[PDB]
């Protein structure tokens, strides 16, 4: 199935992603 | 009744803390109508599934950290994790990442959870639901 749905990141990865975005901003 | 998680750290901890059970999270609000129907199902089966799964409720206003990345835009969202990984399941609905409607048949959800548990323990990132909800 072309362009198939991928799984979401772990809650840890999300919290980290969120923390990184605040660092840059 | 069912345990709630009240911030990002507690959610990360709930997911980190199970080596051998599926973590089932209902994102929404206890007051939301769709959530009420789904929560009742989750409460009713919690004892039954206790051996292979644990269920948590997260209010997405108290705890908004995951709203964007998990696309929590439906009133009620149930997602599954196993050993710190998001587990997908083909429900035949066109979204394999979440159950986003109030399933009111209790045994169907038992079977979905069982399916997620076996599949994920076998190393699968993707499983297929016994019933087709297309």
């Amino acid at each position: 199935p072309l362009f198939q749905q991928r799984p979401y990141p772990s809650p840890g990865a999300v919290l980290r992603a969120n923390a990184e975005a605040s660092r840059t901003k | 009744m069912l345990p709630h998680l009240h911030n990002g750290w507690q959610v990360d901890q709930a997911i980190l803390s199970e080596e051998d059970r599926v973590v089932v999270i209902r994102f929404g609000h206890d007051w939301d109508p769709t959530c009420m129907k789904m929560d009742e199902v989750l409460y009713s089966i919690a004892e039954k599934v206790k051996n292979f799964a644990v269920i948590y409720l997260v209010d997405i206003t108290e705890v908004p950290d995951f709203n964007k990345m998990y696309e929590l835009y439906d009133p009620c969202t149930v997602m599954f994790f196993f050993r710190n990984k998001h587990i997908m399941i083909d429900l035949g609905t066109g979204n394999n990442n979440k159950i986003n409607w109030a399933m009111e048949d209790k045994q169907e959800m038992v079977d979905i959870i069982e399916t997620v548990y076996r599949g994920a323990r076998k190393g699968r990132g993707l499983v297929v639901s016994p019933k087709d909800y297309s």
